[PDB]
């Protein structure tokens, strides 16, 4: 059996982003020493990373000291080298080539991104140990103390370290709040206990904290404490079976299974919409809860019984008509057959889908007239099963079974050619025809058809009535869809059973409707018209037979009236299924059912109820053949037990049931179903325009216009994610797929009552801690993105033939670069030139039809330089190369790819943007080329320094830090740590939990980490066998 | 149970031509989201006071708090109106309020009802009462709003304790919760209480009572370590910068005087400063949950109440149960505290007085000068994503001693 | 709550039986009266509502009645709002009666069929009220007319008192009089078109008939 994985488990460190050394520098000059060379001088190991150029770079879960394995997570590599793969993933399908990738399916690969780093970060930060830090290093401080691996205290507590150097990471180190290293304070107050918690100041990634912080009240609010616990058994358990209720203190008890009906509701309907068309499906499930049921209950069907009690009357041999074998014979004998009838049973829980239905066997083979006491006996059979069935129908066609047989002796009142007097009964299974005179007995000609009027009366006022019995637990509710919370109604009427022993109780429903039909052939063998046919003899001996299968002691009655409402109850906490039940009726022909339905999609606004949907959507019906004469012979000779103690007999036999707590790992199941739905929803709205308020900040990131195709790919990829995240054989939302198009999850629970009655039923979702999440993860992202490697604004390729250190990175982009710019002119035509005429230059067509040189300011949408590429190439590249047309390159947001070099050396890049050009392809770009000289720190000469790429925004924030273990950086100056990043330590202003986002993600604040265990449901409490 | 006449009432504008939001701000509330119901509310709020309660559209939790209210407001008078109404934005996914959906397109006839400061009975409205069951979980949502809206001040939170008949199988279940702060709790509680439609069974019922008050206790000063409800008081974690967290604390000291039968406050908050304390709006969570069970001595009396929520249904009046709300600025409320503490001779004030004293009204400052420039902003945009309120409001004053007093008083 | 259910709740408002009670008719379908297929629901409603209307018309000041509010009130089943259905035609009469109205015909002792069917017959026509009410509560007649004690449940009269007239005064018992009637047509000031007149002449008139000459 497939559980969730809800429990995943983290130590070490929350840290989802990596501290980056990119360049140390070996021996660094000659006549000095290389600053940096220090560490390893003095033996120790720097906690932070100092050398010449270091970077931050996203990493998921890269400083994480568990046993535990999620195994989906986001690796990036440093933006010096190329890290395209990551953002092709999705959908580059069509565009094999490893260098490219598509721009405009970049808010999508994005999005999957985002959506697999939350998900391989839902994680129980717990407490490992900790140590009273009386030290010189530490002020009397208390660290983790991981258990392995000294290397990683050192990273988690910068603090730590001693200073040798008066060097500028030293400075920033020795201007910052020191006391906050490690652990603050503890939380147990339970003498003789260990703690529930730490508070610990920790190197603690705020935006992966937020993640987990989130899924631990997510968890949270699920979990259950024992008292609460107890009542949800004690009522499953109605009171016959018995749980020791412990006076303790509650020990932290980690036990999220509740779930809300909610979800267990749309768990449900995705069950039932994967069950693809075919009848049969439901058989299989039907009746394993037939054989469940056949093996818990103290019933005793001994059909041998019945066949004594016949043998008692004494005839002349004379006469060939045998009742007595005739019946035998027809009755299958076997005592295997139950299947039948316990199906029966277990059907009127499931009638909103799941249907018996009195099938055209032990159907009057003959018709005929009143010739043959066989056909008499065969309606008997069927009026008998019929009350049993889950059919609405089954009155009509209990009268039609004879109104068949009474074909000749006497005309009666039928309808059309199609509702002609020989048309079996069968048939008559829909609410449009319901016969006139079966609706109307009163009018049936009295003098006439005198019997058959009988019969009907008998019917309609001797038919059991429907009744209602209670089941599951008032804290929770139930899962319940058309049905009131804890309800189910039984078809027959419900009489409590007390805790009592045994009686053969024949003041039942069920009897008096044997008796009266028994009766009623009575009269019709006595019937003055058929008596003078008759050898009389004979005519007493049938109804000596009739009356002695009357006077059989039965128990079957008893049962069906007093115990089968509490076997359902019993059955139904426990079902593979939940009850699905939708109104049982009558005999009342203004409210029959003709269907339950299922909606998946909304064509924006149909609300054409029911008059599409019975044609354009999911009927909902199965229908399941069930056999006649196996019901009535388990009805007929029905025994319990001689020493039946009913109290006692239920105590033993329910026992073992309800030990298994599988049903609450079924709970778990659904919330994630629940989750994913949303889920799913609220990111393919950032693709695709929804019917449903989303946030949306990704608007900027080109993308292609999104099909239905498109959205159904990327659905099952978000989809396909979650099953493997929470290791998930079973099938999540797929069904939904199959339908051609999933991209509308607009759902409606759904029933037809003929007479135009729909219930069409929907379900809004609650909370969603992980849409939540990811979201803030998108608002962050639309600052941080250069923590991706993703780079913001557009290029403009220019030639710069300088002396000193213009970052590439950081462009203070006054350049006109804008519409509004001198000389700076659009090109976004298609293909279109002119070559040389009149001793002219070849020129460009502009925006407004004016030829211009290639000499110049061009605006290029990066799609107009796709499709016509090695133009570009040709023409204008020249002109880059050695001259100057200042191209503009519209580019939206865009990846890099970082070179460093030697800044006291003579470089162009044209060699490498060169390649960068021809590369082109109109359906892929190969990430961005900035190369830069190193910061240097010493006084040295000046080279020729050729740039190309410029860019109308800064990009710089991803630069951890310059030189660190250096005394002056000089020459390629830059700048050191950002201070922002760890407000509260540096700052002792700050106490370790402000409004940060989405502003600046902070690296270092107090981290809880907590003790919980997880106990089993069966565990918590202690057992009474004695039942 | 089901309180036929379950009145409430949404919000007043402040000296607004419309209710408060502007239409961007009512866009991201219903369209972000999806359901009516406090799931998504209540997971901003639960994160145990580390993220920062500031954002661009959401200021604070209690900002949050009153767009929530007005949202309720606004949208509400749609389909609770007459012959029901619903366009502009919202037009109700289903008549039974199933979700917050942007106008279905061949639906115009039902206006967008421009309604001012009214009070609405749900019960008179039939497509509300046929669905009494569903209406259930929002009645309590409900609360929420009417109980800040009916002022203009920080929530107006019920007390209640019942003493003497006190169940053993409470104390019991009680202290298996012991290490959570209070925040916690609310939230299982409120989810249990939505989730079953709600019962008569008294037992969740009198835990958050109870729960209400020992917190309310504690936070006086007539609880502590030493005086307890039998081992029970809440400890103020982190004696340094104004954080200090009240968890749940069973400890065995002394068992505090059984008052005199059934003792019952309502407190509120004069300050702004209420909406920076998870602690305060945490038990007035928790007294709305109460409501939803019990019919509450009709509604703290139109005496300190603005004109507009004055002469309302069946809940103001003037001779009845709680004429006078009682009322508290929270820095000097601390200082109360502090006091009893050392009255007692539970601690010298020499270090720990002083202390505390001084990081609180740090915090008091650091607040009110970001509520006050944040404010700035609605007081001069269309725009109110936050509560309504002048300098002077901040003074303290508000009868915060007074309530102290009472409160102690209380629990003889 | 307890009873998922709705068939009809039919809570007394007046004096409870034994105690403060309902009853609940079971699900059955009662074809005594052509073409009426009816829950007993129905049939309690209109009886108890005839006896009314006929205690109404007997009302005495000063005489000791044994209920005043001779009528039940319905709960479940409420599902519909608008006046499709018997059930809900029952409710406004209820209303009505109990409000202190009088029928002209009044019905006999134990009724007839025959008047019952008659009645029935009358009452699923056209036509509709001022007064509607709440299904939360029983308004009765903010002209205190009306002999409202405090009940239980109802709170008085309709919430909203609108502009309609009323008055009081007792039914002149006369017998069905075996005999044709003659009618002086006094006449009132709003003066029909002469084709209207005609029109609805021929739209009302049981004529032709076979006329008895009789003697010249």
């Amino acid at each position: 059996a497939n559980g969730p994985e809800l429990i995943i488990e983290d130590t070490g460190l929350c840290t989802s982003f990596m501290l980056l050394d990119n360049i140390p520098s070996a021996h660094l000059t000659k006549e000095l020493i290389g600053f940096t060379w220090f560490m390893q001088m003095y033996q120790m190991t720097p906690p932070l990373p100092e050398g010449a150029v270091n970077r931050i770079v996203c990493m998921t879960n890269w400083a994480s000291l568990g046993d535990e394995g999620r195994g989906l997570e986001v690796r990036l590599p440093p933006p010096t080298d190329s890290s395209v793969h990551a953002y092709k993933t999705v959908l580059s399908r069509g565009y094999i080539d490893n260098a490219q990738f598509n721009p405009l399916a970049l808010r999508s690969n994005v999005l999957l991104m985002l959506l697999q780093f939350t998900l391989s970060n839902l994680k129980i930060n717990k407490s490992s140990t900790f140590t009273s830090d009386v030290t010189t290093i530490t002020s009397g401080r208390m660290i983790r103390a991981f258990e392995g691996r000294p290397e990683l205290l050192a990273l988690a507590y910068p603090g730590r370290a001693v200073l040798p150097t008066q060097t500028k990471n030293a400075q920033f180190l020795s201007t910052a709040i020191a006391d906050r290293i490690g652990r603050l304070d503890r939380a147990n107050l339970i003498g003789g206990e260990v703690s529930a918690m730490v508070e610990c100041m920790e190197l603690c990634d705020a935006l992966t904290l937020h993640i987990r912080e989130t899924y631990i009240m997510l968890l949270r609010s699920m979990h259950q404490d024992p008292t609460q616990i107890v009542q949800i058994v004690n009522e499953c358990a109605n009171n016959l079976l018995n749980s020791t209720i412990p006076i303790s203190l509650r020990p932290t008890i980690l036990c999220p299974w509740f779930a809300s009906s909610e979800d267990l509701r749309l768990q449900e309907v995705m069950h039932l919409v994967n069950i693809s068309s075919n009848t049969a499906a439901a058989l299989p499930l039907v009746e394993a809860l037939s054989t469940l049921l056949r093996s818990v209950t103290p019933l005793v069907l001994d059909p041998t019984v019945l066949t004594n009690a016949i043998t008692t009357i004494s005839e002349s041999t004379t006469q060939t008509i045998s009742p007595i074998s005739e019946i035998l014979r027809l009755l299958q004998p076997m005592g295997n057959d139950y299947a039948a009838f316990w199906k029966c049973i277990a059907s009127w829980a499931y009638n909103g889908l799941v249907t018996t239905v009195l099938s055209e066997d032990a159907f009057p083979d003959s018709s005929q007239s009143i010739t043959h006491l066989p056909s008499m006996w065969k309606c008997l059979f069927l009026t008998l099963a019929g009350p049993m069935t889950s059919d609405p129908h089954s009155p009509v066609k209990v009268f039609m079974a004879l109104a068949n047989l009474l074909a000749q002796p006497e005309p009666i009142a039928i309808g059309v050619p199609g509702m002609h007097q020989t048309t079996p009964a069968s048939q008559f299974s829909h609410p449009g025809v319901w016969p006139p005179g079966f609706l109307n007995p009163q009018l049936i000609n009295p003098q006439q058809a005198p019997l058959l009027r009988a019969f009907a009366e008998h019917i309609r006022a001797n038919w059991p009535q429907p009744s209602e019995f209670g089941y599951g637990s008032t804290l929770q509710g139930s899962a319940n869809l058309f049905i009131p919370s804890n309800r189910m109604v039984y078809p027959w009427p419900n009489q409590p059973l007390p805790r009592l022993t045994v009686a053969p109780t024949y003041d039942s429903a069920m009897s008096n409707w044997i008796s009266t039909t028994i009766a009623f052939f009575i009269r019709v063998v006595n019937s003055v018209n058929m008596t003078a046919t008759v050898n009389d003899l004979t005519r007493r001996t049938m109804t000596g037979v009739m009356t002695a299968m009357r006077q059989v002691k039965t128990m079957t009655p008893f049962y069906i009236q007093h115990m089968c409402p509490t076997e359902l109850s019993v059955l139904a906490s426990v079902t593979v299924t939940p009850p699905f039940q939708v109104p049982f009726t009558r005999l009342v022909q203004n409210d029959v059912i003709t269907n339950v339905l299922v909606a998946r999609v909304d064509p924006a606004q149909r609300g054409d109820a029911a008059v599409d949907i019975r044609a354009t959507h999911a009927t909902f019906a199965a229908a399941l053949p069930v056999d006649p004469a196996a019901i009535v012979v388990a009805m007929l000779c029905g025994q319990t037990e001689t020493n039946l103690i009913p109290s006692h007999h239920y105590g033993k036999a329910f026992a073992p049931l309800f030990a298994s707590n599988a049903m609450f790992t079924r709970n778990q199941r659904a919330v994630i179903t629940r989750e994913a739905f949303v889920c799913a929803r609220s990111a393919v709205a950032q693709c695709q325009d929804a019917g449903f308020l989303v946030p949306r900040p990704l608007d900027a990131l080109r993308q292609f216009d999104v099909t239905s195709a498109a959205a159904a790919e990327i659905m099952h990829a978000v989809n396909d994610a979650f099953k493997t995240a929470f290791d998930l054989d079973g099938a999540l939302l797929d069904g939904l797929a199959l339908y051609g198009d999933p991209r509308i999850a607009d759902l409606s629970a759904a029933y037809l009552q003929y007479g135009g009655n729909v219930v069409r039923e929907h379900v809004p979702p609650g909370p969603s801690h992980i849409h939540r999440a990811l979201q803030q993860v998108e608002s962050t992202f639309m600052a941080e993105m250069n923590l991706f490697n993703v780079a913001r604004g557009n290029l403009y390729l220019v030639q710069t033939a300088t002396n000193g250190n213009w970052s590439p990175m950081a462009p203070v982009a006054a350049p006109p670069f804008v519409r509004g710019g001198p000389n700076v002119r659009v090109v976004g035509r298609f293909g279109t030139i002119v070559p040389r005429p009149n001793g002219l230059e070849p020129q460009l067509i502009d925006d407004g039809n004016v030829p211009r040189d290639i000499a110049g300011d061009w605006v290029y949408p990066s799609d107009v330089l796709q499709v016509s590429v090695a133009v570009f190439r040709d023409y204008v590249w020249p002109m880059v190369k050695a001259g100057r047309t200042r191209v503009l390159v519209e580019l939206g947001h865009y990846v890099y790819t970082l070179h460093y070099y030697d800044p006291q050396i003579s470089l162009d890049e044209a060699p490498i943007l060169e390649e960068w050009l021809s590369k082109i392809n109109p359906a892929g770009i190969p990430p961005v080329p900035f190369c830069i000289p190193i910061p240097q720190v010493y006084p040295c000469i000046t080279a020729r320094r050729v740039h190309y790429a410029f860019t109308s925004e800064n990009n710089n924030d991803s630069l951890f830090s310059t030189n660190a273990a250096s005394i002056d950086t000089a020459f390629g100056e830059n700048a050191a740590v950002s201070p922002l990043r760890w407000p509260g330590l540096v700052d002792p202003n700050y106490r370790v939990g402000t409004n940060d986002l989405p502003n600046r993600i902070t690296l270092y604040n107090s981290l809880y980490r907590y003790n919980f265990t997880y106990p089993t449901l069966d565990g918590i409490m202690y057992v009474r066998s004695a039942t | 149970m089901a309180q036929r006449q379950f009145f409430g009432l949404t919000y007043n504008f402040y000296g607004q031509p419309a209710p408060l939001f502007d239409l961007n701000d009512l866009q991201e509330l219903a369209g972000c989201y999806a359901r009516p119901w406090t799931s998504r509310f209540s997971h901003l709020a639960i994160s145990t006071g580390s993220l920062p309660v500031w954002s661009a559209r959401y200021p604070s939790v209690a900002s949050r708090n009153i767009v929530v209210n007005t949202l309720l407001g606004a949208h509400l008078n749609p389909f609770a109106g007459g012959q029901i109404t619903s366009h502009q934005g919202i037009t109700w996914r289903d008549p039974v309020l199933s979700s917050l959906a942007p106008v279905p397109a061949i639906q115009p006839p039902p206006v967008w009802a421009v309604a001012e400061n009214v009070l609405l009975d749900s019960n008179n409205y039939p497509t509300y009462v046929l669905n009494l069951s569903s209406m259930w979980p929002i009645n309590q949502d409900v609360h929420i709003m009417t109980m800040w809206a009916l002022s203009d001040q920080g929530p107006i939170y019920h007390l209640e304790v019942p003493v003497d008949p006190m169940p053993a199988a409470t104390t019991a279940a009680l202290m298996a919760y012991t290490g959570v702060p209070i925040a916690h709790l609310a939230q299982t509680a409120y989810r249990f209480a939505g989730q079953l439609p709600q019962s008569p069974d008294s037992t969740m019922v009198s835990t958050i009572r109870w729960l209400s008050a020992i917190w309310f206790g504690s936070l006086t000063g007539r609880l502590n370590r030493s005086r307890t409800c039998n081992g029970f008081y809440f400890e103020f974690a982190k004696p340094a910068l104004n954080p200090d967290q009240a968890v749940l604390k069973w400890n065995d000291g002394a068992r505090a005087a059984p008052p005199a039968a059934a003792q019952s406050s309502y407190i509120r908050c004069i300050s702004p400063h209420w909406q920076h304390q998870i602690v305060e709006v945490a038990g007035a969570l928790m007294s709305q949950s109460v409501t939803a069970v019990t019919g509450l001595p009709a509604l703290i009396d139109e005496a300190t109440l603005p004109a507009w929520s004055q002469g309302v249904a069946n809940l103001t009046g003037n001779g009845q149960g709680v004429v006078p709300c009682l009322d508290y600025n929270p820095v000097p409320m601390a200082a109360a505290r502090h006091l009893q503490w050392r009255q007692d001779g539970l601690i010298t004030a020499a270090q720990e007085a002083q202390l505390n004293n001084d990081y609180t009204a740090y915090a008091l400052t650091i607040e009110r000068h970001l509520t006050a420039m944040l404010v700035a902003n609605p007081i001069a945009a269309g725009r109110m994503p936050i509560q309504p309120f002048n300098a002077a409001d901040f003074g303290q004053a508000g009868q915060t001693a007074a309530a102290v007093a009472l409160a102690q008083a209380m629990f003889v | 709550a307890n009873l998922a259910a709705g068939p009809t709740v039919l809570e007394h408002f007046d004096s409870p039986t034994y105690g403060p009670h309902l009853l609940l008719p079971q699900t059955g379908d009662v074809l005594g009266y052509s073409s009426s297929l009816i829950s007993q629901a129905a049939l309690l409603m209109v009886e108890s509502v005839m006896d009314a209307l006929r205690d109404n018309a007997n009302a005495s000041a000063s005489t000791a009645v044994t209920r005043l509010d001779q009528s039940y009130h319905p709960v479940t089943s409420f599902d519909p709002s608008t006046f499709n259905t018997l059930l809900q035609r029952a409710t406004n009469l209820a209303l009505l009666a109990v409000q202190g109205v009088q029928s002209e015909s009044a019905i006999p002792a134990i009724p007839t069929m025959s008047d019952v069917r008659s009645f029935v017959a009358r009452l699923m026509a056209e036509g509709d009220p001022q007064q509607w009410f709440p299904y939360r509560v029983d308004q009765i007649l903010y002209w205190p007319e009306s002999p409202f004690v405090p009940p239980i449940g109802p709170f008085y009269a309709p919430f909203r008192p609108v502009n309609f007239p009323f008055t009081t005064g007792s039914y002149t018992v006369v017998p069905d009089a075996s005999r044709p009637l003659r009618l002086l047509p006094q006449y009132r000031n709003a003066t029909i078109t002469v084709q209207q007149a005609d029109d609805a002449y021929e739209d009302t008139a049981l004529s032709p008939l076979i006329t008895t000459h009789g003697f010249c």
